[PDB]
C-alpha cells in the first residue's frame, strides 16, 4: 500500500543496510530464504511495506545495490544474508569514482543512472500509491556523494509529490577522512538543498564516544557501529510498521518539525546506550531513559547540545509505557530547560509512541532534534572548502572533469546563507 | 554418394600428394597397407568420397598420379604407401620436359594423355555423385604448365558442368629457382581462365616466415611444407568427410567466392600455427586467432594485404566453437577500419564451423589446438603480385632470350604477344571493379 | 478430421523441427517408438491432428522430409527420435543447391518436386478434409530458399482453399551469414507475395541477444537456439490440440491479423524467459508476463518496437489463468501506449486463453505482433540487394542457370512497393 523502497550508492551506504536489513529481517521474523517464521502475526501484517512477495513466500527487500565497480557487490552477496536480494537489482559499472565529484556525476555517473532509472520506475509501476523514498549513502567520498546526488535530481521528474529521505555520513572538526572531503561537502549540500527533505549528519567521530563510554567497547568493528546506525533508522519507521495508541507517518514527522523549506538538518538520538555490566544497577524508569535524551553523550554528532536551541523534539517511544509520565516529564524538561529551546515556538515537544519495543530491550526511546548548534557544522566546512579555493589546488580533477569555478562559488554563497538562516531565530 | 577424384600432375604433385593422402589416413584410422582395423569404423562416418571399397575393407584412394619421369614415382613404390595405390592409377612418363612448354605440351603428354583419360573415365562411371576434382601442378614445370593446361581443356569437354580446384605455389619475386618461371607463369595463365574453376597460390617464403618465428624450425624441407599446406587441404575437406551443424560443398565455394568468372583467384591463411611449447602459456579464443587471421605476419603469400582491397573472405573454423562470439568477432573485425572493402560487397561473408578441431601429424612440428581457421581472402593485392611477374616476363622476351628452346618443340612465338594483351586486362580488372 | 502436414526443405528447417517434433512428442505422451504413455487422455484426444495411426498405434508424424543431399538425412535419421519417421518419405536428390537460387528453382529443384508432389497428395487422400500447410525453410540459403520456394507455387493448383504457413529464417542488419543473402530474399519474397499467408521473420541475430540477457547462456548450442523456436511453434496450435475457455484456430489467427493481402509479416514473442536462478525471486502474475511481451528484449527479431506501430496483438497465454486480469491490463497497454498503435484501428488486443501451460512452467504467454517497424527489415534488404545489381556482380551464377535481368527488377519494383504499404497507415 503505502511503500517505500531503500536505494544504496557509494561504499558507505552500501554497507549500513547490510547490517540494517538483518534487523528489519529479524523484528519481522523472516529468514535468508526469505521464509516467515514468525510466531504471531503481528510480525507479518506489515510485511508489506518494505518487500514484494512473489512465488510461496520468499520475500525480497524492496532494495536496489548500486556501486560503480564489482568490489562491493560480492562481500554483500556472499556476506550475510546475500541469498535474499535480487539479482535483477545488482546493476553496477567498471569505473570507480576514485573520490571525485564530477567523476560520479558527469562524467561516470551518468553512463549508470538509466539502468537503474528503470528500475526505480519498475519496482513503482507495481504499486498502487508510492509514498516516499529512504537513501543511504556518502557525503565524504566520491561514488554516493557524486552519483547518489545526481539521483535525487531525476527523482522529482518522476514523482514531484512524496518525501526523499537521505541519510549520509558527515566530516567531523577532529580528523578529516579524505583530502578532498571539504569539496565533497559544499559541492553536495548546494543539490541537497535544492530536492531533499531531511538528512541525518552523523558523525563517524562522536560515534566512537558513544561506543568508547557507554558500550566500553575496546575493538569498534565497523559491524557495530553501522547497528547503532541501524536501530536508529528501524524505530523511525515503527508506526508504519506496528500498531499503537498513536501512529505517526513519515510525513508526519516531516511536517512537525521542518519550518522552512531549507532548515530539515536534524540530529538522532537513541536511549538506552551502556555495556552489558550496567544492567541491573540502573533503572527502567521513564524519568531515567528521560535525561539520557538531552544528554550531550546521546548527541550522535559531535556539536554541542548546549550551544544551540531545540525546535522540534520527536519523542519516538517504543514499548509498553505509562502515557502520563511521559506527558509528566516532556512537560518538565522545559520548566528546566526555557533557554535551551528556541522561545517563539510553544510546545516544541512532539511525542508518538508505539507500543512495541525493540528486540533485546523492555523500553526504547528513539530521539531526533533540532539544535541550531549545527549551524557550525555548516561553519567549520564553508572555512575548510575555502581553504583550498584560495589556492586553486586540485583544480585539475575537476576542470579536468570539467567542472566550473563558478559551480564552486554559487554554492559557497548558498552554503553562507544557510547558517544565516538558523542565525535568523537563535 | 558423392565421390571426389583427384590428380596429382607433376613432382609438385607427387610429394604433396604424399602427404595429404598420408594425413587422411590418420584422420578416418586406416592402415597405410590397404585394408583398415575394426576400431575405425565408427570414425569412419562417411569415408566415400575418395575411398573405394574392394574386397574386405580395402580402400584404394580414387587418385591419378601423372608424372613425365619415373624417379620420384618410385619413391611412392618404395616406401610404406606402395600398397594403398593401384598400379594401373599410377601412370608413369619416361623423358623428361625440362620445364619447357612445348616438350609438356606437346611432346611427352601427347603419348600419355589418351592413356590418362581413359584412367579418368574408368574410375569416374562409379560415381554418382561426381563433385570436384584435386589437380594438383606448378606453374614453372613442363608438365607442370604445358600439360596442365591441355588436360583442363580436355576435361571441361567431357564433364563441363562438375567443378574443379586448383592448388598451386605462387612463383616468388626474389627467391625461385628456374629462370623460365616467368615465362611459364605467363602460360599457365593463358588458357587456364577458360578451363579452371578455381586455382590457389602459396608463397614459399609465406610458410618460412611462420616456420622460423612461430614453430621455430630453422632446418625446414621440402618434408615439413608439405604437412603445412596439408593441413589447408584438409580444413576443407572436414565440411565433407564429417557432419557439421553449417557447413559447405565445393560447388558452394565457386558460387560465395567467384564475383565474376575472371578473377577468382584467391588465396589461404591458416591460424593458430605455432610450435608445441608457445600453446602452453596462452589460452587461444575464438576472438585470438580471428583476429589473427587479418595480420600480414599470418597470409600464405608474401604481399601487401593492406594495400589490397578485400571482396569476399570465406572463413572454415574447425574444433568446438560457438557462434555467439563468432558473431562478435567478425562484427568486432568490422568495429576495425583497416579491413577494406569494395562500396558495393558488405555481404562477403560465409560462415563455416564442423565439431572436428584439427588432428595432427605424429611426429610433427605441429601443437594439438582445438581451434582453427582456414581464412580464403580474394583481394586486390593479387593486382601487386601479378605486376611484380608481369615485370620478369616482359624484359627477358624484349631481349629474345631462351627463345631457341621454345622454337623446335612445336611452339608458335605470336602465342607469347597474345598472352601479353591477355594479362594486361586482368589486371586492370582488380582496380576496374574496384 | 482437421489435419495439417508439416514440410522441411533445406538445411535450416529440416533441423528445426528434428527438436520440435520431441516437444510435440512429449506434450502427447509419446515415445520414439510412438507408444502412447500418456497417464490422462487429454494428451490423446486430439493426438490425430499431426498424426496418422496404423497397425497397433506405431504413431508416425505427418512430416515430409527433402534435401538434395543425403548429408543432414543420415543426422536426422541417426539421431534423437530418429525411429519415429516414415521411410517412405525419405525423398531426395544428389545436387545440393550450392547457394544458387535457379539451381534450386529452375535447374535441380525442377526434378525433385514431382516426387514430394505425390506424397503431398498421397496422405492428404487419406483425410475427409485439409485444414493447412505449415513450412519450414531458409531464406538465407539456397535449397530451402529455391526449392521450398516453388512449392508453395504448386499447393494452389492443389488446393487453392486453405492457409499455408511459410516459417523461414531472415537476414540480419548486423552480420551477413552468406554472401548472396540479399539475392536469395528478394527473389523468394517476390514469390512469397504471390501465395503465402503467413510469414514469421525471425532474426539470427536477436535469438543470441535472448540467450545472453534472459538465459545467460554463454554456449549457445543450435539445438537450443531452435528450442526457443519449437516453444513459439507449439503455443500457436494450441487451441487445436487441447480444449479450454476459448478456442482459436488458425484460421483464426489468421482473419484477425492480416488486413490487407500483403501485409502478413509478422514477429512472435514468447514470454516467461529468464535463466536458473531467477526464478523465486520474480512474480508469476498477469502484470509480470505482460510488460515483457512489450519490451524490446522479446523482440524475437532484431527490429524497434517503439520504432513501430501494433497493428494486431495476438495473446495466446497458456495455463490456469483469471479472465479478468487479462480483461483488465490488455486495456491497461493501450491507456499507457496509445501511440504505439495504429490509431484508427479500434481494439487492438485479440486475446485466445487455452486453460493448459506448456510443460516446464505454470503460466506462459504466446505472442505474436504486427509492427510497422519490420518495415525496416525490407529497407535494409533493398538497398544490399541493390548494393550488388549495381555493379552486376555473381550474374554468372543466375544467367549461367538461365535467370532473367528483369526477374531481378520485377521483383525489385514489388520490392519496394511493400514498404510504401507499411508507409500507407503508419
Ligand atoms: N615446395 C615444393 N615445390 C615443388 C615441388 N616439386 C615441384 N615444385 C615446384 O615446381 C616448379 C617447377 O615444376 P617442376 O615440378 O620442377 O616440373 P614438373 O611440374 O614436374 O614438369 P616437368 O618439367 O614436365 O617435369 C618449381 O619451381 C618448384 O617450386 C616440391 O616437392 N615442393
Ligand atoms: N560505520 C562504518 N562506516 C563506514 C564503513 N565504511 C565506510 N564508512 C564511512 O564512509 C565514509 C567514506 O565514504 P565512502 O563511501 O567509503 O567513500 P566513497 O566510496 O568514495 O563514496 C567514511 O566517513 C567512513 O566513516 C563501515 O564499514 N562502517
Ligand atoms: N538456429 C539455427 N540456424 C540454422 C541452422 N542451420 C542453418 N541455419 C540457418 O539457415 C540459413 C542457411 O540456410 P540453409 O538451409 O542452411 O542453406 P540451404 O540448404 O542451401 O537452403 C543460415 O542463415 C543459418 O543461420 C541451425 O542448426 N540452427
Amino acid at each position: 500500500m503505502r511503500e517505500i523502497v531503500h536505494v544504496q550508492a557509494g561504499q558507505c551506504g552500501n554497507q549500513i543496510g547490510s547490517k540494517f536489513w538483518e534487523v528489519i529481517s529479524d523484528e519481522h521474523g523472516i529468514q535468508p530464504d526469505g521464509t516467515f517464521k514468525g510466531e504471531t502475526d503481528l510480525q507479518l501484517e506489515r510485511i508489506d511495506v518494505y518487500y514484494n512477495e512473489a512465488n510461496n513466500g520468499k520475500y525480497v527487500p524492496r532494495a536496489v545495490l548500486v556501486d560503480l565497480e564489482p568490489g562491493t557487490m560480492d562481500s554483500v552477496r556472499s556476506g550475510p544474508f546475500g541469498q535474499l536480494f535480487r539479482p535483477d537489482n545488482f546493476v553496477f559499472g567498471q569505473s570507480g569514482a576514485g573520490n571525485n565529484w564530477a567523476k560520479g556525476h558527469y562524467t561516470e555517473g551518468a553512463e549508470l543512472v538509466d539502468n537503474v532509472l528503470d528500475v526505480i520506475r519498475k519496482e513503482a509501476e507495481g504499486c498502487d500509491c508510492l509514498q516516499g523514498f529512504q537513501l543511504t549513502h556518502s557525503l565524504g567520498g566520491g561514488t554516493g556523494s557524486g552519483m547518489g546526488t545526481l539521483l535525487i535530481s531525476k527523482i522529482r521528474e518522476e514523482y514531484p509529490d512524496r518525501i526523499m529521505s537521505s541519510f549520509s555520513v558527515v566530516p567531523s572538526p577532529k580528523v578529516s577522512d579524505t583530502v578532498v572531503e571539504p569539496y565533497n561537502a559544499t559541492l553536495s549540500v548546494h543539490q541537497l538543498v535544492e530536492n531533499t527533505d531531511e538528512t541525518y549528519c552523523i558523525d563517524n567521530e562522536a560515534l566512537y564516544d558513544i561506543c568508547y563510554r557507554t558500550l566500553k567497547l575496546t575493538n569498534p568493528t565497523y559491524g557495530d557501529l553501522n547497528h547503532l546506525v541501524s536501530l536508529t533508522m528501524s524505530g523511525v519507521t515503527t508506526c508504519l510498521r506496528f500498531p499503537g495508541q498513536l501512529n505517526a507517518d513519515l510525513r508526519k514527522l516531516a511536517v512537525n518539525m521542518v519550518p522552512f523549506p531549507r532548515l530539515h538538518f536534524f540530529m538522532p538520538g537513541f536511549a538506552p546506550l551502556s555495556a552489558k555490566g550496567t544492567q541491573a544497577y540502573r533503572a527502567l524508569t521513564v524519568a531515567e531513559l528521560t535525561q539520557q535524551m538531552f544528554d550531550a553523550k546521546n548527541m550522535m554528532a559531535a556539536c554541542d547540545p548546549r550551544h544551540g536551541r531545540y525546535l522540534t523534539v520527536a519523542a519516538m517511544f517504543r514499548g509498553r509505557m505509562s502515557m502520563r509520565e511521559v506527558d509528566e516529564q516532556m512537560l518538565n524538561v522545559q520548566n528546566k530547560n526555557s533557554s535551551y529551546f528556541v522561545e517563539w515556538i510553544p510546545n516544541n515537544v512532539k511525542t508518538a509512541v508505539c507500543d512495541i519495543p525493540p528486540r533485546g530491550l523492555k523500553m526504547a526511546a528513539t530521539f531526533v532534534g533540532n539544535s541550531t548548534a549545527i549551524q557550525e557544522l555548516f561553519k567549520r566546512i564553508s572555512e575548510q572548502f575555502t581553504a583550498m579555493f584560495r589556492r586553486k589546488a586540485f583544480l585539475h580533477w575537476y576542470t579536468g572533469e570539467g567542472m566550473d569555478e563558478m559551480e564552486f562559488t554559487e554554492a559557497e554563497s548558498n552554503m553562507n546563507d544557510l547558517i544565516s538562516e538558523y542565525q535568523q531565530y537563535q | 554418394m558423392r565421390e571426389v577424384i583427384s590428380i596429382h600432375v607433376g613432382q609438385a604433385g607427387v610429394q604433396i600428394g604424399n602427404a595429404c593422402w598420408e594425413l587422411y589416413c590418420l584422420e578416418h584410422g586406416i592402415q597405410p597397407d590397404g585394408t583398415m582395423p575394426t576400431q575405425s569404423t565408427n570414425e569412419g562416418e562417411s569415408f566415400t568420397t575418395f575411398f573405394s571399397d574392394t574386397g574386405s575393407g580395402r580402400y584404394v584412394p580414387r587418385s591419378i598420379f601423372v608424372d613425365l619421369e619415373p624417379t620420384v614415382v618410385d619413391e611412392i613404390r618404395t616406401g610404406t604407401y606402395k600398397k594403398l595405390f593401384h598400379p594401373e592409377q599410377m601412370i608413369t612418363g619416361k623423358e623428361d620436359a625440362a620445364n619447357n612448354y612445348a616438350r609438356g605440351h606437346y611432346t611427352v603428354g601427347k603419348e600419355l594423355i589418351d592413356t590418362v583419360l581413359d584412367r579418368i573415365r574408368r574410375l569416374a562411371d562409379n560415381c554418382s555423385g561426381l563433385q570436384g576434382f584435386f589437380v594438383f601442378h606448378s606453374f614453372g614445370g613442363g608438365t607442370g604448365s604445358g600439360f596442365t593446361s591441355l588436360l583442363m581443356e580436355r576435361l571441361s569437354v567431357d564433364y563441363g558442368k562438375k567443378s574443379k580446384l586448383e592448388f598451386s605455389i605462387y612463383p616468388a619475386p626474389q627467391v625461385s629457382t628456374a629462370v623460365v618461371e616467368p615465362y611459364n607463369s605467363i602460360l599457365t595463365t593463358h588458357t587456364t581462365l577458360e578451363h579452371s574453376d578455381c586455382a590457389f597460390m602459396v608463397d614459399n617464403e609465406a610458410i618460412y616466415d611462420i616456420c622460423r618465428r612461430n614453430l621455430d624450425v630453422e632446418r625446414p624441407s621440402y618434408t615439413n611444407l608439405n604437412r603445412i599446406i596439408s593441413q589447408v587441404v584438409s580444413s576443407i575437406t572436414a565440411s565433407l568427410r564429417f557432419d557439421g551443424a553449417l557447413n559447405v560443398d565445393l560447388n558452394e565455394f565457386q558460387t560465395n567466392l567467384v564475383p565474376y568468372p575472371r578473377i577468382h583467384f584467391p588465396l589461404a591463411a591458416y591460424t593458430p600455427l605455432i610450435s608445441a611449447e608457445k600453446a602452453y602459456h596462452e589460452a587461444l579464443s575464438v576472438s585470438d586467432i580471428t583476429n589473427s587471421c587479418f595480420e600480414p605476419a599470418n597470409q600464405m603469400v608474401k604481399c601487401d594485404p593492406r594495400h589490397g582491397k578485400y571482396m569476399a573472405v570465406c572463413l572454415l573454423y574447425r574444433g568446438d566453437v560457438v557462434p555467439k562470439d563468432v558473431n562478435t568477432a567478425i562484427a568486432a573485425i568490422k568495429t576495425k577500419r583497416t579491413i577494406q572493402f569494395v562500396d558495393w560487397c558488405p555481404t562477403g561473408f560465409k560462415v563455416g564451423i564442423n565439431y572436428q578441431p584439427p588432428t595432427v601429424v605424429p611426429g610433427g612440428d605441429l601443437a594439438k589446438v582445438p581451434r582453427a581457421v582456414c581464412m580464403l581472402s580474394n583481394t586486390t593485392a593479387i593486382a601487386e603480385a601479378w605486376s611484380r611477374l608481369d615485370y620478369k616476363f616482359d624484359l627477358m622476351y624484349a631481349k629474345r632470350a631462351f627463345v631457341h628452346w621454345y622454337v623446335g618443340e612445336g611452339m608458335e612465338e605470336g602465342e607469347f604477344t597474345e598472352a601479353r594483351e591477355d594479362l594486361a586486362a586482368l589486371e586492370k580488372d582488380y582496380e576496374e571493379v574496384g
